[PDB]
């Protein structure tokens, strides 16, 4: 089903005779990945092949340099009747605006390609307004997409309002690492406060946002139910905003499910608030609070809403944020009492050998059910390294591996790239 | 001639892939500031590393290829790789 | 090796067996990887990331205690200093343990030691020398046969510290009475010459136009070249037992032999903690890149630190107490020193 | 009770005052007015206040909070209690460190038709052009 090139340096002939045996119809390749290697030469050739095999799902390019005349190559065999793509993926490529307005007629034009990528591609608004101008009208079948270094203004940002205000079929949106702004967030909180909008997945990740784009996303939150997912991580939003975020979201009627905020400059009155909401909520799902100084109150704080039995937390992420042995001892306690929690993680930290007893002997009770912990055995002295494995002699099913995102969805990690 | 170069390439060789697009980005923007020596701007993007520094030095000059090159290694904060071209060229430039 | 129940390769079990019906009576190791291409290692979801992962792949048996230790990537060589000599190993084979090493380095004089070592940081020089020696003398490591090529004199000293800046031609010493020289590698005299001290200096550090350098006094004084000015004192708590300074930027890096570590700038005299623990640090190393320092200790314990603010990413335990270590070029592997061995570590991320 | 005026003026109140008399507020559908002045309530009285006015029974006509310590943070709260309220028709804050932030805050609340905000006076707020552009779209 997959091919990859982890690394290679290949010919124009070589890619020629590669791709002649890719026409084929037998062929039965779902996946392909051209991203580290280095093919410019016969990237041409790449083309003839998703124009004719029909089996072919998802291409993968990156890296590469594409001319103009390979873009209207592209577009042209996109255009084909017969094609069923439904994944593509450019990077880098260095195109021109020309080609912007090309991409977007193709994505007007086209019914099968329902993904697309633009990451590291240098897209000002001049090449925002085209793609929002395709996506206005309701013929447009694209789902996903990604604007990743684009580096847009707030006029991308009225553009992208206006056009998600006029589409009904876009479900995935990420814009990271670009200066858009307590403007661009109000504008886009302005789009998104209709009850006919349908998008479900956003992520704006070193926005440079502070308290006011919190407050205007909180503000914009109130009244919405089809929004599910949403991260702002980088961003130097105090403990202020996620207290306006909690408050937003202690009401019933609130639909939010996953969230995840990393280096924010957390403390431990924010624990509490989010101590409050895991306790009160009931849509809440996951969460990540990493290189945030929360220490042993704020672990205390979270461990007092954890020992509730009403909670439906399902994975917690705690990392770098400073324990030690008494919270350690507290996490351990409520880890003992809560039973629908199952993932879990704690690296970087100083746990003490009494602390780390401590820990196994709560994993070891039979009410809880944790089928991840991540840990590092071989950091430990001998004595250590027999007891976490006594543990995990007991429930067979139990997985201690210091490298997290083991077990976790594929589709977490794939959307956002 | 050659014996410049090899340690040249070797030199250019430990470019990781897009390390290796902002070195020729960089030396693009000095050789169009340039007026004393044209280079043509397809050539340098079709080029490998080893072609790179066969050309660099065809054109620049054996001191000053080096010297440019160590200039620019030291704007993409490439400290390491910097000292070990000054030595090696040390070691491989004739005394002049 | 020692930390698994049992190291294993994958031919071992063949041999294993073979043997077995001739007599008639992860869980595979794996080896180091030295391109650059196959560590295919995946975006975290000429680089500046914090490492993430350490495993031990060798041991090195040395058979007698172990004073300095030195890692060579250019080449792969090792190389382990004792008072009866010193012995260079290498990394090429692939093997659980090792016992041949590559060449043996011996010294015939009646009451003559050896206590120190340092390689150059082109990889073609060693300095060596020890108590009741004649001279300091300097190996030429790129010649297809270990010979000495020249000789620094120095009578009735000992030393105890060495360095060297290949951009000047310098080659520096410390010895026990409080006497810090120089030399030249073209002409081998003496330049200058600058005491003052009888505790002395236990350890010096050379880049640019200054010398710092550290003693039980808990001072940290810093010399120029060029002039004959006096030197700038810092006063501390506690005794300096080894110093590095970062290649970035302007700091200077130093344990107080009481769990303590502090950062100087040469700008301005501005301190400020950056880890703390129980046992008496021995030694600190400073990544090529500057974003990461490892720490060997007393107390059976090798750390990995964070330059930004010095947080501790992990450690790993040993047996016996540590005294030495050196991070090579590649930034990838950190070789320790305890005991009578000298084993190698890998570094992922 | 029968009240509809109360005047508390350099009481020195603190955030359990906050939540009695909003818990009393609550409660209660007589009062209509209320001055709470110089008092170091901060955001977190603010946020009290807040959600005892966010249900829809509530029916004070008039409240005014000078010299409280307020930034950003209580007029996002206040921001948010306004939207779907149309009882509530006075209010003010003099005197306080607001900046552009909040003032864009109310702005884009007070925007939307069923908003029934009809006075509103501020003094000292380090106000800009920023400012003066919102009010303008807003009037």
């Amino acid at each position: 089903r997959q091919l990859d090139l982890g690394s290679s340096i290949l010919t124009e002939r070589a890619m020629k005779t590669l791709c002649a045996k890719l026409r084929h119809p037998t062929c039965k390749i779902q996946t392909l990945m051209f991203r580290n290697a280095q093919i410019t030469p016969g990237v041409q050739h790449l083309w003839r092949i998703v124009m004719a095999n029909r089996n072919l799902r998802s291409l993968n390019l990156g890296g590469t340099h594409l001319k103009e005349e390979d873009v209207r190559m592209a577009c042209e065999a996109l255009k084909h009747p017969k094609c069923l793509l439904e994944s593509l993926r450019l990077d880098c490529c260095g195109l021109t605006h020309a080609c912007y307005l090309k991409i977007s007629q193709i994505l007007t034009t086209s019914p099968s390609l329902k993904s697309l990528s633009l990451a590291g591609n240098k897209v000002t608004d001049q090449g925002v307004m085209p793609l929002s101008d395709a996506l206005r009208v309701s013929q447009c079948a694209l789902q996903k997409l990604i604007l990743e270094d684009c580096g847009i203004t707030a006029t991308g940002c009225q553009s992208l309002a206006s056009a998600l205000v006029s589409n009904r079929s876009l479900t995935h949106l990420c814009l990271s690492n670009n200066s858009l702004g307590n403007e661009g967030v109000n504008l886009l909180c302005r789009s998104m406060r209709l009850p006919h909008c349908s998008l479900q997945r956003l992520m704006l990740n070193q926005c440079h946002l502070d308290t006011a784009g919190c407050g205007f996303l909180a503000l914009a939150l109130m009244g919405n139910s089809w929004l599910t997912h949403l991260s702002l991580s980088m961003n130097p939003v105090e403990d202020n905003g996620v207290k306006l975020l909690c408050e937003v979201m202690r009401e019933p009627s609130c639909h939010l499910q996953d969230l995840e905020l990393v280096k924010c400059h957390l403390t431990a009155a924010c624990c509490e608030s989010l101590s409050c909401v895991i306790s009160r909520s009931r849509h809440l799902k996951s969460l990540d609070l990493t290189d945030n100084a929360l220490g042993d109150g704020g672990v205390a704080a979270l461990c007092e809403g954890l020992k509730q039995k009403n909670s439906v937390l399902a994975r917690l992420g705690l990392k770098a944020c400073g324990l030690t042995s008494d919270c350690c001892e507290a996490l351990s306690l409520a880890l003992s009492c809560n039973r629908h929690l199952t993932s879990l993680n704690l690296v970087q930290n100083n746990f003490s050998p009494k602390g780390m007893m401590k820990l196994c002997s709560a994993f070891a009770c039979p009410t809880s059910n944790l089928q991840i912990i991540g840990l590092w055995k071989w950091q430990y002295p001998v004595q250590i390294r027999k007891l976490l494995e006594e543990v995990q002699l007991l429930k067979p099913r139990v997985v201690i591996d210091g490298s997290w995102h083991s077990f976790d969805e594929d589709d977490r990690y794939w959307w956002k790239n | 001639l050659t014996f410049s170069s090899y340690g040249l390439q070797w030199c250019l060789y430990e470019l990781d892939k897009e390390e290796f697009q902002t070195f020729k980005e960089l030396l693009k923007k000095k050789s169009s500031e340039s007026t004393t020596c044209s280079i043509p701007q397809f050539e340098i993007e079709n080029a490998n590393v080893e072609c790179l520094a066969l050309l660099l030095h065809e054109y620049y000059g054996a001191s000053l290829a080096w010297a440019t090159s160590i200039s620019i290694f030291e704007n993409m904060n490439l400290r390491t790789l910097s000292e070990k071209a000054r030595d090696d060229m040390k070691r491989h430039s004739p005394e002049d | 090796l020692f930390w698994d129940k049992e190291p294993w390769f994958w031919h071992d079990t063949l041999t294993e067996q073979l043997w077995r019906i001739f007599a008639g009576v992860s869980r595979f190791l794996q080896s180091i990887s030295w391109d650059p291409e196959d560590f295919e290692d995946a975006w975290k979801r000429k680089r500046l990331a914090v490492p993430c992962k350490l495993e031990k792949m060798r041991i090195l048996a040395h058979g007698e205690l172990v004073l300095a230790t030195a890692i060579s990537s250019f080449t792969r060589h090792v190389f382990t200093c004792g008072r009866r000599g010193i012995k260079v190993w290498s990394l090429t084979g692939q093997v659980a343990e090792d016992r041949f090493p590559e060449s043996h380095l011996p010294i015939q004089t009646p009451g003559a030691f050896l206590r120190t070592c340092l390689l150059s940081s082109n990889s073609r020089s060693l300095l060596t020398g020890g108590y009741n020696l004649a001279s300091v003398s300097v190996w030429d490591l790129a010649a297809p046969s270990l010979h000495v090529k020249e000789q620094l004199p120095c009578a009735g000293l000992n030393c105890q510290a060495l360095d060297a800046n290949l951009d000047a031609n310098l080659a520096f010493a410390s010895f026990t009475s409080g006497v810090v020289r120089i030399w030249d590698l073209r002409d081998q005299s003496v330049v200058r010459d600058l005491k003052g001290y009888p505790d002395g200096v236990k350890s010096i550090v050379v880049k640019g136009y200054n010398i710092w350098t550290g003693g039980p006094d808990a001072c940290l004084r810093c010399w120029d070249q060029r002039t004959i000015m006096k030197p700038l004192e810092y006063q501390f708590k506690s005794q300096i037992m080894s110093l590095s300074h970062s290649p970035q930027e302007d700091w200077v890096l130093l344990g107080m032999a009481n769990g303590q570590q502090w950062l100087q700038s040469t700008s301005g005299s501005q301190r400020h903690m950056v880890g703390q623990k129980d046992s008496v640090i021995l030694s600190v190393k400073f990544s090529p890149f500057g974003q990461w320092w490892a720490s060997v200790g007393m107390d059976d314990f090798l750390g990995v630190y964070s330059m930004p603010a010095g947080t501790k990413v992990f450690e790993v335990p040993e047996m016996s107490p540590v005294t030495c270590c050196d991070v090579s070029s590649n930034n990838r592997l950190v070789v320790t020193g305890s005991g009578e061995h000298a084993s190698v570590y890998q570094i992922t991320y």
